[PDB]
């Protein structure tokens, strides 16, 4: 009767909330392309078919996407096979020479600017006496002057002599899948309706993330993982200001942007086996390059974004929008890759309305910088090479990247402005719906049997 | 027909069920466990993570009674100041999640526990077989 | 002791002839009965092993026969390197003993 | 490949003593049994002493005319087999040959014989 | 006649005789299972995918009824669509390597077979042990 | 009765095919040479006395040798620690310098030609200062003409800067044997006729196999397992043309390779602490290096293998040789080591015959390299230092690599041509003894017992 | 009051204590034996160190009739070359560490004992088992 | 009664001595300090509370100090990370110019001589054209004279280019725990009379030693592990004149080292990135750097070793001191660091003394070298940077490494002599306690039970 007794029960439904390594799982059809075209598709797992995607009915879960981990190892680890990626490519460090630029043959109107200087310059030839005189042309953002004439140098060439790319990788982004370990179960919260905190009460427990494709954007998140049903806004304290506004919409941008130099290669020969692409002539014209949206998309995708932000700052509010008043060239643009070069564009035609309570595209005059100092580490940057031909790609924007305007009145406007700060905030509108728990059998429970010798 | 996939659930399938209805399978949970040049270490890591916090599970479980029979009955009595709560809700009312929270203080004397109570009952057998 | 008789001592064959050698035992060796080429100078070397098994390394034409106390050997085309000492021995009982050995000569 | 060499072998005074030695490679020693034979002057086989294999019993067995007198042992670490004689007769005289059985079955045979070492007793 | 033949008593010794000789020493080929700066870690993935590969056959031998007895009993009929062959002769006339062979088809399905047949057997067991 | 049941059987005799990662066993013996001097004696383990190879009757196998693997560990993991052993050693990019080479002092004779280039050039000392004016001497497969005068350049200059050789390491092959791990173990074939596939009716089961030396020989296979009684020939489709004959015969052949140069060593000091060991004087004359076999055995060896080759063509064949047709310096020729120098022969008074159904030696003038692109890799060659006094060595030919010559005429003839090709093939007339099989316990049998309760 | 630090040892405690007094406590031996870019493979090769040898324990142990009871009986008799010690003084005059020096010699013929021992018990009880 | 039957016994307290790889355990107050101002932070363990030191009642073990392990492992993990501290900073190549020194500005005493060199070089800037001449200050144990005039280079010039040190990190000791993994304890030597070898009959088990700080001191051990009640020492042989005399005494010596002079630093820059620390002013006056210790307590601390040291060598015998007569520079000096500046002094004034049977302060003037050559390794140095302004520290002398001169005769002197050698020794002073074992359970036993079926 009241005899109760202790019995073990092992291989029982509970989790803890833990940590531990991820690993990845690249799909099987990315790993035809042969040996590291793109990185990290030999270096980590091939996928599983049918993954099991299982509801956990009568579940509700606190999830988090601001106190998250797993979204600091995949930043971290994504940093790490972006170095394991230039450790064979070709160190640049012997361009550190005095150059001498003249303007680009061009239509120099005073309006428009010479983008392209053309900086011929000496450099040794693979013997060691010998140093041929060589010509190139390179952008203005690469250059400084070294103070007639006019002699500049690389910007770059004060404190960081960093590596050439090799032509065999790209890089594009493949879908990642994920995987935790043994004994380790991954939460997705399926609500439709779900903001940052808050439990979740209808989750599933897979073992393998869908196929995460990781990018790099600032503003104007690209090409992944649209919403469900509204425009869902989601942020850390709302009446914070140093917390960003991660805007995640339903429908896609289409963008479209381009690159109408032809920009023909060369190969100058470094040393013993060092070669070095180098842009020769354009053939043609000088023409910017650009991105293209749609203003009727996106004037109504701002009409929707001003109807759910509405919901979280009462009605007849006059919201407006505005450019990232200053800031560096990396926070006040849209920085990305689109084919393997590097685009900064101005988005001063979209970020530029304002909104109360009652056919043609918009084109974004972008600019390329060859150089790179992605994550603003000491010691790196990254020249990429030039490519052949006119370059244009098509994403689509999905999410955006906001920032209040820190007022401190009883106004009604909240200018609204653009801003991408860390990286880590575009992977958590991917990493959002995930968490990783520990199974943990082996409970006990009293009931009424003994183990009777 | 026979054989449908209402009743027939998966891994953590009754996770938030009563615990009349999670003991009925919890085998399910117990075999999905160990199955389901620096991207292998870190397989190394995830194995050699997964092997020992396996092997320590199945040595307290080891030590104690029950080698590998999954749900056993011992010999120490339910003081109801660990639990207090009726025997007819228990294993129908709450859950095993509510359980964890219910008992988490007074785990590590309730493993604690059983380890003399093993080895007392054992040191018993062993004087049961040596005077015959 | 089982007695090994081999029959004949002494033979003497030109080379490409085929030749049977006897050994008869005092009791039954029915399949223990082994063979052994001593050439001169040479350490034996086994022919044959149990009455009839061939032995790896060994020509095609040593063949044995023979069953109980009754056994035969057969050299289907005698080759030069084939002329030596011969013996038979028996493993059926304690202690092991061998034939007298027939003494092919060309 | 499988070696046999015996060592040890010489001129002894009847009533002496003498130690022979076979020295074996190529071959899981302890697992195969060994014998000696002899070979008298008018190049007569005869077995002398036998020591079983590991998986055979390891036993010795040796014949009336030796029984007593004989000894034979192996020291499977570095793979020897010996035979201590004692009581030395005349007709002991003859080249003393190590030799090792075949496997399985069909393996009491003497598969290997070695080359020899010669004892004199006058 | 005397038997003087060499024996090789060792690990895998018997992997061509009958069963009724193999299965007198199966312990020699379990014992020999576990034990036996960039070529070390060769050593570290080979020794972890040795105890995994140790973990996987002792994880589904323990899921059964077979603890560590290494040998074992069941419940389960033998349905001759598997191997359709005497019991008389598969004792004494096949060995191991045609067993293999002559079941592989039918594996999976012994492996799924095995997992109820424990399960129920063990389910049966605690309603055995509930009523007293 | 009929009512049987299953009964499991832990730890029983079946294994499978399969492939996992092997190690070492040095022999402890080679433990004395301190620190490396050939590779893989600290690095890896120290073998056991007698390994057990235990038979295993009434057991046939199939093997196979050209479908194995552990011919492709071995050829990866021997690459790998031979870039091992040339990571401690020192770069060599400084002396891509403009060489000015004239004929060595020497009876020159118009029918021998200058083997060896002066090469006078200037070099930096480690002062970063002063540059000494230092002469060496090369050889003419080394130096190319920049296109009066005579100025040469390396021939590696271009594409691929390589380092010099530590003397401290010697590149002598020591034995190697591979073990499996815990698990698997290794079939050997026991059988004294076995060809290259085929079922392989006796077997026996180690864990570790016999030394191994790892030779390097494209034609003219040296040192390393003879055959047992017969020449053994094996192949793959004995009627395909692109699939090597593997020539094994009975017995050695005695080669006799030397240099009779003094060839004087002295060391130019590249930098801080970099030496280049760069040769001096010559003392004597300046003679070419040959190699010796016996006309006697190497006709009897020829006659053998023109009865295994008629073996699988028929009698009445009039089998030939010739000299491979076409390739490069190192397909062409008996390429090998001796005494860390790189011999290049010229078997072409060898491979050269006709043969119907039906004291002197032979002199091979071979020729010196010292940089190597041994498995023609694309970034790598290799300096080899020169060596004091003259050099002289003895080996034994093993085996063969033949290769027939693809007819398609109903003639008699086949005019054999001896090439290398790849290397693996060396290794494969060492490891097509032994398979490596995966030990799969626990099977199951029914039986008439059951489970009491 | 009742409960003290005096005779509740800890780990290791009666390491020179006799036999008599070390087999009170043997559990606090057994849980101890698990738990406890450079410097991380120093624990890695530590860790699968420490799981391999506590795995080759277990099989050792897993061969013989003794799963995880960490005391039981066998069948092989004492034979008194190994030790020819009297009984009465083997578990209060000696100590353990005197008896692995006293007894080590005679290891491997005993660990060789314990697995026929097993095997032949448990091929009886198959012959025992197959009649019904 | 006598049928005794076998018995196993898991879980069984019996231990074998072993050697097997240690881990650290650093503390977690140590962990503030981010990311490797010290080596060994971050990469390896947090510490735990409360080790569990726990008695081993009726316990003798027979310990020994001069044939222990794990004084060796440490010393080699302590070498590697020494080595992994050094492969981020800064290559310094291109410091191997001809220099031009005269003497610094300073009233040059006869007495005195300068001990820092003016040595105004030349130097390549970031830019691969020019190249900046610069200046600096040396000692005059860095620069030898290439041979009027008078013009210097690098000591290290010859055979070792080596690398500086980053600022970011520190080399100041850290205590270290380091512990045994599962499956091993740590016995403890817990004896207040406890020479090397002999049974300790009081022994603890632990799982962490006690933080152990890494000095570099060669003679006159430093800042670690006091005696407890007398002046203990320690050998082998002491008949032999080949073991070092470990003295180890039980209150601490003050040390009271400085450096005066305010010795202003400047940053070169070298190339990209590449800075190079040189001394620039030195403010005030040159003076030279001393260390001091109190003469009361130094003749203390002799008095009480001559009287230890009577215990070995019997009564009346008159022990006398002496400067070791000869070795290196790092052997005849007091060579040790200082808050990241390398002194190397002169106890002269100090190893000087008789002693038969019946307040003022020592100042040794030390001198700072900034190339350092540690384990005197062949192809290793270490410039250690300038520091800014005068430099002070206090230590705790607690042991001496003497060593008997090699006599040979009935003489009753004994003239010691200091001397350090192999830095090993000094950690034997910290890890003489502690050896390592493997527990081994499963035991066995005979009594009266049988397995009943
Ligand atoms: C390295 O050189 C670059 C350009 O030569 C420096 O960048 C500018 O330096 C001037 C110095 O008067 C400043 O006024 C500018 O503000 C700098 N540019 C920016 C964008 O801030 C740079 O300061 C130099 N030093 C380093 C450490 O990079
Ligand atoms: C690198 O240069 C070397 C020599 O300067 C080239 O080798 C030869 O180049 C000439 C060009 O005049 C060709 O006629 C020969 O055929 C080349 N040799 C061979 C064996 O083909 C070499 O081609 C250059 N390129 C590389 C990649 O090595």
């Amino acid at each position: 009767a009241e005899n109760l007794w202790v019995t073990v029960y092992y291989g029982v439904p509970v989790w803890k909330d833990a940590e531990t390594t991820l690993f990845c799982a690249s799909d099987a059809k990315a790993y035809e392309t042969e040996k590291h075209n793109v990185w990290a598709t030999h270096a980590c797992v091939p996928t599983d078919p049918n993954p099991q995607e299982i509801h956990l009915e009568n579940v509700t879960e606190e999830f988090n996407m601001w106190k998250n981990n797993m979204v600091e190892q995949m930043h971290t680890d994504i940093i790490s096979l972006w170095d394991q990626s230039l450790k064979p490519c070709v160190k640049l460090t012997p361009l550190c020479v005095t150059l001498q630029c003249t303007n680009v043959t061009n239509n120099i109107t005073d309006d428009m600017r010479g983008e392209l200087k053309n900086c011929s310059f000496n450099m040794t030839t693979e013997l060691r006496d010998k140093k041929q005189k060589v010509y190139s042309l390179f952008y203005r953002l690469d250059v400084v002057q070294i103070n007639s004439n006019k002699e500049y140098r690389l910007i770059n060439c004060n404190t960081s002599a960093c590596t050439q790319a090799c032509p065999k990788v790209s890089f594009e982004p493949i879908p990642i899948h994920y995987c935790a370990p043994a004994g380790f179960a991954i939460l997705k919260c399926k609500d439709k309706k779900f903001n940052g905190t808050g439990p979740c009460p209808s989750v599933s427990t897979v073992q393998c993330t869908h196929g995460i494709k990781p990018v790099v954007s600032t503003q104007l998140l690209l090409n992944g993982s649209l919403a469900e049903e509204e425009v869902m806004i989601r942020s850390e304290n709302i009446t914070n200001n140093a917390k960003n506004i991660l805007v995640q919409f339903n429908t896609p941008v289409q963008i479209n942007c381009t690159r109408p130099n032809n920009n023909t290669r060369k190969s100058i020969r470094i040393g013993p086996g060092q070669a070095f692409y180098a842009t020769g002539d354009i053939i043609g014209d000088i023409r910017q390059a650009h991105c293209n949206v749609s203003k009727a998309t996106w004037n109504e995708t701002l009409g929707k974004v001003v109807k759910q932000l509405r919901k979280h700052f009462g009605n007849n509010t006059i919201i407006r929008f505005a450019n990232s008043s200053g800031g560096d060239l990396e926070v006040t643009t849209h920085s990305f890759n689109c084919g393997g070069e590097f685009f900064y564009c101005n988005t001063s035609g979209l970020f530029n309305s304002t909104w109360i309570s009652n056919n043609d595209s918009i084109t974004l005059p972008c600019r390329i910088k060859q150089i790179i100092n992605m994550w603003q580490r000491i010691g790196q940057c990254m020249y990429a090479p030039p490519i052949q031909g006119v370059i244009r790609c098509v994403s689509n924007i999905t999410g955006l990247i906001l920032t209040r305007d820190g007022g401190s009145t009883n106004s009604t406007t909240e200018t609204f402005r653009p801003g991408g700060g860390d990286m880590r905030d575009n992977w958590r509108s991917e990493l959002y719906k995930y968490k990783v728990v520990k199974i943990e059998p082996l409970g006990v429970a009293p009931t009424r049997c003994k183990r009777r010798v | 027909a026979v054989g449908i996939g209402a009743v027939f659930l998966g891994f953590l399938g009754a996770a938030g069920s009563t615990m009349g209805a999670a003991s009925m399978t919890l085998t399910v949970q117990a075999r999905n466990l160990l199955s389901g040049t620096v991207w292998g270490i870190k397989q190394l890591q995830a194995r050699v993570l997964a092997v020992e916090r396996y092997l320590r599970d199945q040595q307290l479980l080891g030590i104690w009674g029950c080698s590998g029979k999954l749900i056993c009955c011992t010999n120490v009595p339910w003081n109801s100041s660990w639990s207090n709560r009726n025997l007819s809700e228990i294993w129908d009312n709450m859950t095993w999640l509510q359980w964890d929270k219910e008992i988490s203080n007074y785990t590590q004397i309730i493993y604690g526990l059983l380890e003399e109570s093993q080895n007392q009952q054992e040191k018993n057998e062993q004087d049961l077989l040596a005077l015959d | 002791d089982v007695v090994l008789t081999q029959s004949p001592a002494t033979l003497s064959v030109t080379p490409g002839d085929s030749v049977s050698l006897s050994c008869r035992a005092s009791q039954t060796i029915s399949d223990n009965l082994h063979w052994y080429l001593q050439k001169s100078h040479e350490s034996p070397r086994l022919l044959i092993k149990y009455s009839s098994q061939s032995i790896s390394g060994i020509p095609s034409r040593f063949s044995g026969s023979g069953s109980g106390t009754d056994f035969t050997l057969n050299i289907n085309s005698v080759e030069t390197e084939d002329f030596g000492m011969y013996f038979c021995q028996q493993t059926n009982s304690w202690p092991l003993t061998f034939g007298a050995g027939t003494k092919l000569e060309l | 490949e499988v070696m046999l060499v015996e060592s040890g072998g010489g001129l002894v005074k009847p009533g002496g003593s003498l130690k022979l030695s076979c020295e074996a490679s190529g071959f899981s020693f302890g697992f195969y049994s060994l014998s000696w034979v002899r070979q008298t002057p008018e190049k007569r086989l005869e077995w002398v002493a036998t020591i079983a294999g590991s998986g055979v019993g390891g036993q010795t067995y040796y014949p009336d005319s030796v029984k007593g007198r004989f000894t034979i042992s192996r020291d499977n670490a570095k793979n020897t087999l010996y035979l201590q004689m004692s009581s030395l007769r005349s007709e002991d005289t003859a080249v003393f040959y190590c030799a090792r059985h075949g496997e399985g079955k069909y393996g009491s045979n003497f598969a290997y014989w070695g080359q020899g070492t010669t004892l004199t007793v006058s």
